[PDB]
């Protein structure tokens, strides 16, 4: 993507899903004998999904006006919006769509909770 | 399976009763091959190697397979990493709850706690689709007033509620069918309801037209037909 | 089932908190009821045995009303359930609802075998006034002469938390005019008498019964809230006990974890 993004285009990358990826990290760190974190998680997996995240970015028109977009996936399980990973990742990330399920069923489709969701570049994005 | 399927050139049927104990083993030999444990005691080698198991098992330009997979899950707990992990790779998936068991309806599948690719439009035709949403609405519907039915009691509902868990209710015991396995475990005889029969029953269920019959009719029978034939022999 | 549960615990504490205040509002409503309901059954008695002196006896059209109010106990529709019957035992009568629950039983009921049109009143206590309007409205559509039987349903609190349903005619002016029973009272024809005891009966007879239902329906409606209160505290006990085992267990998931870890 960052091809598209450094010569001026413009690229939305979607990772679905990254608690998958820190999943094999955490395989791939257990076999190597690091030390284990919260959750037997490994204690860099922030700077593992922060790394990725950061790439995204509007370049000034210094390089072209290029821009990378990012919309990471993350499958909470059992609602555990605390859990370790999701934790991070919200820290990470400037806005969050959350996907509740009783409105799903709930036959409200595609069931976008629209109270604990949130978009912190807002109103700047929308078309007037 | 893999020979019969990519050698003899024959479509197959693949049964696997019950996958889980396979990841369950690799927990056992875990500690003693030295691993650190991951979570809750687990192999860290659970996603790939339930990946190299799995990917396997899948339809190829050779041949088809279709395959049939029973997860055990610890505590009935579905968040649990293995069950969580084997969600990933099946196509379509009905849980089996003890919530709906220990109520004696059987074979007591979940049906808002389930899904399949197949259930769009595209496939099943609208008016099967349209059928499929109601009646996960209704279910849904009835489920979230439940709470307060406990509380105020049935009759605290407006008639528009009132009516909806009338339906849902119906329609949640409806469900419910004689397996011709189960008549050892039931004495009732096997029903087996063709999927045009279905979708016209849950149909009619829907558009009131059946709306007067009480609720032990609809239960443990095939077929609005059935249903019928239950209400009168009860009736007598 | 950690956040289930913890979700059906904001659910049951959410209606609790309905519950709670809801029972100190009719706490509190309760004596105005009960202090009209003394003073209506005063006026109206002193009318009862102005009628007794008479020793009075008997489509028939039968008046029920129940406060629109719901959040009440099944008494409401139970009335409008117990006159239903009475209905069925006496397929000549006709109906008529004066409250918009007993509205809704009846409806499920008899939609169109009769047919009597009131609402909107169940906001406030009864008044002399309101009833009268409310009894010239419901005989002008249907003369008397047309409904020589009468009736009208009440109810009446057999205790704090008790409640019976009940009924009590209404004489009608051609019963008022045959005189049974009453050759010694005092009488002149030459008047309308007999048409004005009529309607000052169905009156007095709607503010009574308006008054006895409403007292009851104030009663009842306080000793359900507290009914409900009693489940929804059971409710939330119960769910707590589920609630802190479950948190321990999963707290218990992640020591074992982190004990692990370390003596590695």
């Amino acid at each position: 993507g960052e091809w598209f993004r450094d010569n001026g285009k413009h690229a939305l990358i979607v990772y679905d899903d990254l608690s998958k990826q820190a999943v094999a990290y955490r395989q791939l760190s257990l076999l190597l004998r690091r030390p284990p974190g919260r959750e037997a998680y490994p204690g860099d997996v922030f700077y593992l999904h922060s790394r990725l995240l950061e790439r995204a970015a509007k370049l000034s028109e210094k390089e072209g006006s290029g821009s990378l977009t990012a919309l990471p996936v993350i499958e909470t399980q059992g609602g555990d919006v605390s859990a370790y990973i999701p934790t991070n990742v919200i820290s990470i990330t400037d806005g969050q769509i959350f996907l509740e399920a009783e409105l799903f069923y709930k036959g409200i489709r595609p069931a976008i909770n629209v109270g604990l969701s949130v978009s912190r570049v807002g109103s700047a994005a929308q078309v007037k | 399976a893999e020979y019969f399927r990519d050698e003899e050139g024959q479509d197959v049927l693949l049964f696997i009763d019950n996958i889980f104990r396979f990841t369950q083993a690799g927990s056992e030999v875990s500690a003693l091959l030295g691993r650190i444990p991951s979570a809750v005691g687990y192999q860290p080698t659970l996603a790939t190697d339930m990946g190299l198991l799995q990917e396997r098992i899948t339809t190829t330009k050779k041949g088809s397979v279709t395959s049939v997979q029973a997860v055990y899950v610890p505590a009935d707990d579905l968040t649990d990493p293995a069950p969580a992990t084997t969600f990933a790779h099946l196509d379509a998936t009905t849980v089996l709850s003890r919530g709906i068991s220990e109520l004696g309806i059987y074979p007591a599948v979940d049906p808002l706690d389930s899904k399949s690719r197949l259930l769009d439009a595209a496939v099943v035709g609208q008016e099967h689709y349209d059928v499929a949403s109601k009646v996960q609405e209704t279910l849904q519907t009835y489920k979230s007033l439940q709470d307060i039915i406990a509380i105020l009691g049935m009759d605290e509902l407006s008639e528009q509620d009132k009516l909806t868990v009338e339906r849902a209710r119906k329609i949640q015991r409806f469900l419910s069918q004689p397996f011709a396995v189960a008549e050892v475990f039931t004495g009732i005889p096997g029903k087996l309801v063709r999927l045009k029969d279905t979708v016209a029953s849950f149909k009619a269920v829907l558009e009131g037209k059946y709306d007067n019959i009480p609720e032990h009719a609809f239960y443990m029978v095939g077929g609005i037909e059935d249903v019928v034939a239950k209400a009168e022999k009860l009736a007598a | 089932t950690l956040k289930e549960v913890e979700m059906r615990l904001k659910s049951i504490k959410n209606i609790e908190k309905i519950t709670k205040t809801m029972k100190i509002v009719a706490s509190t409503r309760l004596s105005k009821a009960e202090k009209a309901k003394i003073s209506a059954k005063k006026m109206d008695e002193a009318e009862q045995l102005f009628y007794k002196n008479a020793e009075t006896k008997n489509k028939e059209l039968i008046v029920a009303i129940t406060s629109d109010k719901g959040l009440c106990g099944s008494i409401h529709s139970q009335l409008a359930k117990a006159v239903r019957r009475h209905l069925n035992d006496q397929p000549n009568a006709d109906i008529v609802t004066i409250g918009d629950k007993i509205k809704m039983q009846l409806l499920r009921t008899h939609p169109n075998n009769i047919k009597l049109s009131i609402n909107g009143i169940g906001k406030d206590a009864p008044t002399f006034q309101e009833s009268a309007l409310i009894a010239d409205k419901l005989l002008s559509v249907m003369k008397a002469g047309t409904y020589p039987k009468i009736s009208i349903f009440y109810n009446d609190p057999v205790s704090s938390l008790s409640f019976e349903p009940s009924e009590k005619p209404i004489f009608n002016a051609k019963t008022i005019e045959q005189s049974p029973s009453f050759g010694k009272f005092e009488i002149d024809t030459d008047a309308n008498v007999p048409r004005d005891l009529f309607e000052y009966t169905l009156a007095n007879q709607m503010l009574t019964a308006m008054a006895q239902g409403y007292a009851a329906e104030i009663s009842a409606r306080r000793n359900a809230m507290d009914n409900a209160s009693k489940n929804a505290g059971d409710m939330i006990n119960r769910y707590s006990i589920l609630y802190n085992r479950t948190r321990q267990a999963v707290i218990t998931n992640e020591l074992v974890d982190i004990i692990t870890g370390a003596s590695s």
